[PDB]
């Protein structure tokens, strides 16, 4: 089983996710101070989120295979077309295992992101994103409004919502707040970071070794028990 | 038939590049044609376009920078689903 992450570029030789990301030949971001466009900047928000799935140390599916796409810029900003474009990429790369879709970021509802993020999870594709960090509704944002992708809320360890968003387009929340992983700062930090990409990586994370497990585990199945663990 | 959508959020929508999505099941030969028709009657009215992708195999239809005047036109060409003005996503 694979993890594709679409966000911002990542630092692959991190010690806590060496060997574990197929950098893919992807970017589409939109333009970019100097020391905010340093590598150690640029590559935070995903190297992060690659270690929560795949880390040696703190990953939930340690030793996953992963596969990243560049949507995010150094300042973690995107484009609904340019995550349209990622999304064909990777339907061109299953045309020629089960695969998990990561998308730690969010924007406005979107009928084209949605209906791409539709077509995917009817090909068998199991997409899962971030809710959203506005203390509102996630049916005003996409991806997290399509109701065929898993959209992830951020709790704590008491179960209280971390702010993160809610109601009824949140499949469910899963641990969001301090979660200690990879810091592109240097090659062995590590940083604890909050927010509801960090729990969509969980849950891309816990999906990958139940597919692993059951290959055959439909998204229908998978996700039910995904909300259940929860 | 075909609508025209946009973010809700003003201040992340982004004017001047559209996603211009086709009727399910429409070749990749007609998204090409649909995207010159659009060229050519953009140019007939004094207007610059630029097609900047054409979608197959997730979705059809194409990715165009151009004026949003130019969106009563566009919604008229019959093989379009709907059009959605591009706007911005960020990490979470």
């Amino acid at each position: 089983v694979e993890v594709y992450l679409l966000d911002t570029s990542i630092q692959s030789d991190h010690r806590e996710i060496e060997g574990r990301v197929m950098v893919t030949d992807f970017e589409n971001v939109p333009e970019e101070t100097r020391f905010h466009r340093q590598a150690s900047k640029c590559d935070s928000h995903g190297t992060h989120l690659a270690g929560v799935v795949s880390g040696r140390d703190a990953g939930v599916a340690k030793g996953a295979s992963m596969r990243s796409l560049r949507v995010l810029n150094c300042q973690g900003k995107g484009t609904v077309s340019g995550t349209l474009i990622g999304l064909e990429f990777i339907r061109k790369s299953q045309l020629v295992g089960p695969l998990v879709v990561l998308l730690p970021l969010a924007g406005g509802y979107s009928r084209v992101l949605n209906a791409a993020c539709q077509r995917l999870a009817r090909a068998g594709v199991v997409l899962v994103t971030a809710a959203g960090n506005f203390r509102d509704d996630a049916c005003l944002y996409s991806p997290a409004s399509a109701p065929e992708v898993i959209t992830v809320g951020a709790t704590n360890a008491q179960d209280q919502p971390v702010g993160t968003n809610f109601g009824r387009c949140v499949d469910l929340f899963a641990p969001g707040e301090d979660i200690i992983g990879a810091s592109s700062d240097c090659s062995t930090c590590f940083v604890s970071q909050s927010g509801t990409s960090q729990a969509a990586a969980h849950v891309a994370g816990i999906a990958a070794m139940m597919l692993s497990a059951e290959p055959e585990l439909t998204l229908a199945e998978l996700r039910q028990r995904l909300i259940h663990f929860s | 038939t075909a609508t025209f959508h946009r973010c809700a959020k003003d201040p992340w929508r982004l004017p001047g590049t559209y996603v211009v999505v086709l009727k399910e099941e429409t070749h990749l030969s007609q998204s090409e044609r649909t995207a010159r028709r659009l060229q050519a009657q953009a140019a007939r009215r004094g207007y610059l376009t630029k097609i900047l992708h054409v979608f197959h195999g997730l979705l059809p239809g194409f990715l165009v920078k151009m004026s949003g005047d130019l969106l009563e036109l566009a919604l008229k060409l019959p093989h379009v689903d709907y059009i959605e003005e591009d706007s911005s996503v960020f990490a979470q």
